[PDB]
């Protein structure tokens, strides 16, 4: 135990006599008047160590308060028994539940999975959600995030994609893991109360940052929540659907600390490391080699100012295998959930669909919906321009599709859970408006098999 | 002035104005065909 506070400088504090010390360490401070606060090194030299208090430096006197190192740094508690379990950034239980006996500590850093062990990601889920599961279909061991923004509807969302998620048969259903970084009370409530509503609590483990809970906290979560999904994945054999939000607010968080240790930002005032952070946390997913159990991932950010070239949603589409964007135009237009199918991408698309894995008709309807709703918005946009006059009687049916089509296929509502066949007959009752002979991209064979 | 929202509208304000320069110079033109056409049996 260390007698020897330095420094301190808002919630940072200085340690010397130091030895054995590492970065990241835990500590715990006693106070003159006897309370305790813990907190993280962040830097370590030989005669001194920086720490950041998790509680603050409020009322903290230097020279009668001491210091004592634990040892180790943050640690999750693995057990089977957090499903059905809510806890907070750091792992403690936030549900005044019983008493959890770990299996194990692990260290919550992970390890970078060999290139060529990884497996292929195979199997269709279904989100239930039309425009992603036709359209910008999510691939077990996938990652494929949400790009939102402020005042988008990405909460809802994410409650019904961890609502609805389901495998066709397996019979063994998703552990869905749930972190929540740095968002309010009010959304952290929202998210615990659908999932206990729903019984949704009972497949899931949750881990909850709140806004005001410290930055170190904030940048912990992602780590404990991965943690918790490999170990539930690859030692226990589950399929683990992983869901966070807001990772724009776990950027912020290291930004924060960047600046306490005087790093020079990068582009656009965010750490030159910011990519391999990033890429450390959204690579530890997918299938492995030999392994029966996976990681899926779908990450939730918002776009500071809607702005796709802005680092966090540039770099991360980099790394994630597509993107689901959510649009303001649609939005105000009553559109829910306001997903914009035209720039949205899911890259492994072709890989879980299909006969066998969802319909035969399902690459070609996509591709054909697609074509004609782009058709149908130039349409629109041509009868504001040049009138109805121009408009051909083909022209007029494609802006009806564009119509139709936002507002009956996208527009499903947020408790609404399509199945894969309705979503695909759906798709072929909006493609019915249009002439046989617009259908090019369908082949005949299948056009008179579906086509009502 | 200069900021990254106005950056994205103008953008987008000029990819509208491309197109509408497209469809109003075919317009033109189909006018200007139909035109031939009448001109030809007004003279």
């Amino acid at each position: 135990e260390y007698r020897t506070i330095k420094e301190v400088v808002g919630p940072l504090m200085a340690v010397e006599k130091v030895s054995g010390v590492k970065y990241e360490e835990l500590i715990e401070v006693r106070m003159q008047n006897g309370e305790i606060r813990r907190g993280q090194v962040l830097e370590v030299q030989e005669d001194k160590a920086m720490v950041q208090i998790f509680e603050g430096t409020s009322g903290i006197n230097l020279k009668n308060s001491s210091v004592r190192f634990l040892g180790h740094p943050l640690q999750l508690g693995v057990s089977e028994d957090m499903i059905g379990r809510v806890f907070d950034g750091l792992g403690r239980p936030k549900d005044n539940g019983p008493e959890i006996l770990p299996e194990k500590y692990l260290d919550i850093n992970g390890e970078v999975i060999n290139p060529i062990a990884r497996d292929y990601p195979d199997e269709f889920i279904q989100t239930g959600i039309s425009a992603i599961d036709h359209l910008n279909t999510l691939v077990r061991g996938q990652k494929l995030p949400v790009f939102s923004g402020s005042g988008l509807p990405h909460k809802e969302l994410a409650a019904q994609i961890a609502r609805q998620a389901t495998v066709l048969d397996s019979s063994d259903d998703f552990a869905v893991v749930f972190a929540a970084i740095g968002i309010t009370f009010e959304e952290a409530e929202f998210f615990m109360e659908d999932f206990r509503q729903t019984g949704a609590i009972d497949r899931s483990v949750m881990f909850m940052n709140l806004a005001n809970d410290p930055a170190i906290e904030r940048i912990a979560t992602p780590r404990m929540a991965l943690t918790a999904a490999e170990y539930l994945a690859y030692e226990k054999g589950m399929h683990v659907l992983v869901i966070m939000t807001d990772m724009t607010n776990y950027a912020e968080a290291l930004r924060e600390i960047s600046a306490a240790r005087r790093e020079v930002p990068g582009r656009r005032g965010y750490p030159g490391y910011l990519y391999t952070n990033l890429a450390t946390l959204f690579e530890r997913a997918g299938r492995i080699r030999g392994l029966k159990g996976s990681v899926t991932q779908i990450p939730i950010l918002t776009m500071p100012e809607d702005d796709k070239t802005h680092p966090i949603p540039d770099l991360t589409g980099y790394i994630t295998e597509g993107q689901i964007i959510l649009t303001r135009e649609l939005y105000k237009s009553g559109i829910q959930p306001p997903i914009d199918v035209l720039p949205s991408l899911s890259r492994l698309k072709d890989k879980g669909t299909g006969a066998g894995k969802t319909r035969e008709d399902h690459a070609a309807t996509m591709n054909q919906l697609f074509a004609a709703y782009a058709q149908g918005k130039q349409a629109k946009e041509l009868a504001v321009v040049l009138g109805e006059s121009a408009l051909s009687d083909i022209d007029k049916i494609y802006a009806k599709f564009a119509e139709r089509f936002e507002n009956e296929y996208v527009n499903q509502g947020f408790y609404t859970n399509r199945t894969i066949t309705e979503t695909l007959d759906l798709g072929w009752e909006l493609l019915a408006m249009l002439p046989r002979t617009e259908l090019k991209r369908i082949k005949d064979d299948l056009l008179d098999k579906y086509l009502p | 002035n200069p900021t990254r929202m106005e950056l994205t509208r103008l953008k987008k304000q000029l990819t509208t104005a491309t197109r509408g320069h497209k469809l109003l110079k075919d317009k033109q033109d189909e006018l200007m065909r139909q035109f031939i056409l009448l001109i030809r049996k007004n003279n």
